[PDB]
RNA sequence: UAUCUGGUUGAUCCUGCCAGUAGUCAUAUGCUUGUCUCAAAGAUUAAGCCAUGCAUGUCUAAGUAUAAGCAAUUUAUACAGUGAAACUGCGAAUGGCUCAUUAAAUCAGUUAUCGUUUAUUUGAUAGUUCCUUUACUACAUGGUAUAACUGUGGUAAUUCUAGA
RNA sequence: AUUCAUAAUAACUUUUCGAAUCGCAUGGCCUUGUGCUGGCGAUGGUUCAUUCAAAUUUCUGCCCUAUCAACUUUCGAUGGUAGGAUAGUGGCCUACCAUGGUUUCAACGGGUAACGGGGAAUAAGGGUUCGAUUCCGGAGAGGGAGCCUGAGAAACGGCUACC
């Protein structure tokens, strides 16, 4: 919180997304870099949009350190960025918790077996179980 | 797939291997400079050699033919830029006269040897290395740099180095706690 | 390849579209449309690269579907619609409109026009024919078909179009001493008041153009779109009006005026 | 026995492979056009059946208590509202449609009717769609006289006009 | 970076090779587990053979769902939400891989189609259909084998199949 | 440049199409009936143009080999006429004369540790060698052959058969 010294650069009005698209590149003096839970809500205040209408990323460390350059971008409302945010960032900024999802092997071996099964499948354990006996 | 990444060599190896002239003065000019190959002096003299054959394919043009017009004006600004050769010829003259010794005569090694920064070529090198040095506001550690002649009078100490105040090095930190466990 | 082929690999994308090698492997393929494949601008590389209103084809398609942009007055939601040249595109946030037009060096400028300059289009007269019933058509550049067409109108005239209805409201002949666009060539960009067009009886027409600077040049006739008569263009030229400047003089016009 | 089933129109007591297609039994197409060879047995019965089908079509004296004592109820009513029509038969303005046939199955404390989506049902949308259909079909070929006429109008101008020019000369 | 050098003779000048020399997005291999970026990678022999697992599926406001599927009726007693399947539609002819064949054959410069087009896209375009015919007369709108689904099935087994 | 586009006239067509489809919106003059009209659209099946494609030619150009000089032999083999087939041209195939066509300017055979090209390596200048392989075109799916569906495949993570 002491100089860091964060601005934009490039502020154009991108109204179809409904938001503002610019870089951000930050001055950070005798500091590794600065992390979300600051930049994101440092970034509110200079904009006075909303408060998690807001998104950064990329944020390159200058080679020896002293600044860093990314991306940023801000949006008219907290609900106008739930319909435009990409999934990935809102999870990563706490705006969505992901349920745990079977893997891509799983997943695929999964459909692969129920294509080997014609219709909904009820029918096939009825069978199968009055079947089991002999 | 992708697009390839297009690649290129920098240097070429000389024709004859154990030449006693060529290798004394290789080995000559590696001294003088602090440089630690041979490649080293490989590259300048491959970067030197596409020089050449730039100014040699333009002069066999006529003059005030746009090719050299446009092309040689080009070299002579990319060349004067990085200081090779003297700023006070307006005569496409000095291109296919370049020596060696002018290329690496511009490189960071010497530039902050000269300087009065580094007071050796090894000195500097092993300064250029470890990252003491600022070439305008961001650290290089690229003992061949190039300067483009705005950035002589840029050069200076890595604020995130020693001899800057609250960075006084990893050796003088262990000092640090030896002077409080002395009395202790 | 037993059909249709769907993809576009990069490097083999048109060049004018200032595509990078890297950072993807495929290049956004035109679906089939108004414009040819090479001669035209998908609207994924337009409103991604050209402007940067988005960073990716996902993020443009968010631009897409909720009918935002439209071309030609029609809101065309597919990732890649061909818009092609002098087509008119519209941006209705804070009203910024489009006209797909040729740089000096090639490649499909990024315009500016009022609304009153986006009501209309030229189209350049491909051929002349009547259809079925008797009824006479032209096909524009862009595949339009007008029925009963002004019958003083032949191929490789240009009609302007109101883009609201389908009728040509103007018109003009190809002729000695009529501003012209390149389309196509190396001279693309280049504006050319005609000359002169030698015929050659049996195959491309050589039409001789020079522009405001004296400097003339020879480009198929196939190349050549009429925008007007001397003086008034009825497009809206773009930066530099197709002048065609040389590297030298272009080195120093960069240094002077930055 | 190991299953294979018999075929119509065979005619054979043996096993025989055929190659079948879409609209020939004993045999599903994966996909469209395709055709496989698949062995099946003949329609001719003989000892070496597993199980043979059969439907009672005309019933004895006696009974069985399985079959003739429980009767399935209605598990799906018609649809089409032509359908439903025939399937009462009272009379066309007794308003069978709010009387559909509705079936009551709960999943807990409430239940619900869920009647079928009547098809082929006169809806004020489907005579606003036919209406608008007939409307801009008269809009089309109106306008196309329009266009036609002004055309000609424009041909006998130019005609007048080249007449006009070739007046002047020639005296 | 328009170089050459060693080897036949007692010695010399040549012819002339052998050998050296430099490069190789040429490959292999020898000598190594401490650096940044970038990156080829079962082509050569075997277009040889393949265990296994993945690599083509697909839905909208808007073609079909009464899933006996999950869900606050008063905008859901005809259904109007979401929605597994199955039908229909589209796609699977793209992509990706490999280099066996192939010597005017492929291919390259893309001549011609006045020698043949219409997944598709885009634009345009069908007042002519009581064809047992100047209403002797359904378009406020003539049906059905069969899919899903319910039902004791057959076969060791397959993404096998009519039996209500 | 046309027997072109497109008319028009006998006719022929074994019905090709010429919307019985779907969503959102229910605004309005009325002697209250969907009765007068309704607006956006989705999916259309025809035709023309357009786009993405496909098929078809040689204009010129390919490595070594004469230890290959003649080759093309009912049954195609160059051309003609006609038909059939094809989406279409065409010996593409079927019904005849003439020996027609090619050839030392290298035909035709043979070899290729031969897919072609953009390119690569190497360079004073000319060259020599390479190019399975990031792009383009071709071909193939173990070897042959045949085919269904489909706008498009002689498809092989489609089918059929033999090896």
């Amino acid at each position: 919180s002491d100089a860091v010294t964060i601005r934009t650069r490039k502020v154009i009005s991108n109204p179809l997304l409904a938001r503002k698209q610019f870089v951000v590149d930050v001055l950070h003096p005798n500091r590794a870099n600065v992390s979300k839970d600051e930049l994101r809500e440092k970034l509110a205040e200079v904009y006075k949009a909303e408060k998690d209408a807001v998104s950064v990323f990329g944020f390159r460390t200058q080679f020896g350190g002293g600044k860093s350059v990314g991306f940023g971008l801000v949006y008219n409302s907290v609900a106008e960025a739930k319909k435009f945010e990409p999934t990935y960032r809102l999870v990563r900024y706490g705006l969505a918790e992901k349920v745990e999802k079977a893997s891509r092997q799983q997943r695929k071996q999964k459909k692969n077996r129920d294509k080997k099964i014609f219709g909904t499948g009820k029918r096939l354990a009825k069978k199968v179980a009055r079947r089991n006996a002999d | 797939p992708r697009a390839p990444r297009t690649y290129s060599k920098t240097y070429s190896t000389p024709k004859r291997p154990y030449e006693s002239s060529r290798l004394d003065a290789e080995l000559k000019l590696a001294g003088e400079f602090g440089l630690k190959n041979k490649k080293e002096i490989y590259r300048i003299s491959f970067q030197l050699s596409k020089i050449r054959r730039a100014a040699r394919d333009l002069l066999t043009r006529d003059e005030k033919d746009p090719k050299r017009l446009f092309e040689g004006n080009a070299l002579i600004r990319r060349l004067v830029r990085v200081g090779v050769l003297s700023e006070d010829k307006k005569k496409l003259d000095y291109v296919l006269a370049l020596k060696v010794e002018d290329f690496l005569e511009r490189r960071l090694q010497t530039q902050v040897y000269k300087l009065g920064l580094a007071k050796s070529v090894h000195h500097a090198r092993v300064l250029i290395t470890q990252r003491h040095i600022a070439v305008g506001k961001q650290i290089v550690n690229i003992p061949s740099f190039m300067v483009r002649l705005d950035s002589e009078k840029h050069i200076d100490f890595a604020p995130t180095s020693p001899f800057g105040g609250a960075r006084p090095g990893r050796v003088a930190r262990r000092n640090a706690a030896r002077k409080a466990e002395a009395s202790g | 390849a037993r059909g249709p082929k769907k993809h576009l690999k990069r490097l083999a994308a048109p060049h004018h579209w200032l595509l990078d090698k890297l950072s993807g492997c495929y290049a956004p393929r035109p679906s089939a449309g108004p414009h040819k494949l090479r001669e035209s601008l998908p609207l994924i590389v337009f409103l991604r690269n050209r402007l940067k209103y988005a960073l990716n084809g996902r993020e443009v398609k968010a631009i897409l579907m909720q009918r935002h942009v439209k071309v030609d007055g029609k809101v065309r939601t597919d990732t890649t619609y061909p818009a092609g040249f002098m087509d008119v595109i519209t941006l209705d946030a804070t009203n910024e409109n489009f006209r797909l037009v040729y740089d000096v060096k090639g490649r499909f400028a990024v315009h500016r026009i009022t609304d009153e300059e986006a009501s209309y289009k030229l189209g350049k007269v491909k051929k002349v024919q009547l259809g079925k019933k008797g009824v006479p058509y032209v096909v524009t550049h862009d595949g339009r078909t007008i029925r009963y067409p002004d019958p003083n109108i032949k191929v490789n005239d240009t009609v302007k179009i109101d883009l609201a209805s389908g009728k040509i409201t103007d018109f003009i002949k190809f002729d000695a001493g009529k501003l012209v666009y390149v389309t196509g060539g190396r001279n693309l960009g280049r504006i050319g008041t005609i000359v002169h067009k030698e015929r050659h009886d049996g195959g491309f027409d050589l039409v001789h153009i020079k522009d405001s600077l004296d400097n003339t040049f020879v480009t198929r006739l196939n190349n050549v779109f009429v925008i007007g008569e001397q003086g008034k263009p009825y497009i809206s030229l773009p930066k530099g009006k197709g002048i065609k400047l040389s590297i030298a003089e272009e080195r120093d016009r960069r240094r002077a005026q930055q | 026995k190991q299953g294979f089933p018999m075929k119509q129109g065979v005619l054979l007591p043996t096993r025989i492979k055929l190659l079948l297609t879409k609209n020939v039994s004993c045999y599903r197409p994966r996909r469209d056009g395709e055709r496989k060879r698949k062995s099946v047995r003949g329609a001719i019965v003989g000892p070496d059946l597993a199980v043979l089908a059969l439907v009672i079509v005309k019933k004895g004296e006696q009974e069985l208590e399985g079959l003739t004592d429980t009767t399935v109820p209605k598990r799906l009513g018609p649809k089409r509202a032509n359908n439903i029509r025939k399937f009462f038969g009272l009379s066309k303005e007794d308003d069978v449609r709010d009387f559909v046939i509705r079936r009551e199955v709960t999943k807990g404390e409430k239940t619900y009717t869920k009647a079928p989506k009547i098809q082929r049902l006169v809806t004020p949308q489907r005579l606003q769609r036919k209406r608008h259909q007939r409307a801009l079909k008269v809009r089309n070929a109106q306008a196309q006289r329009e266009a036609a006429a002004e055309y000609a109008q424009l041909l006998a101008k130019r005609l007048s006009e080249r007449k006009a020019e070739k007046a002047e000369i020639r005296k």
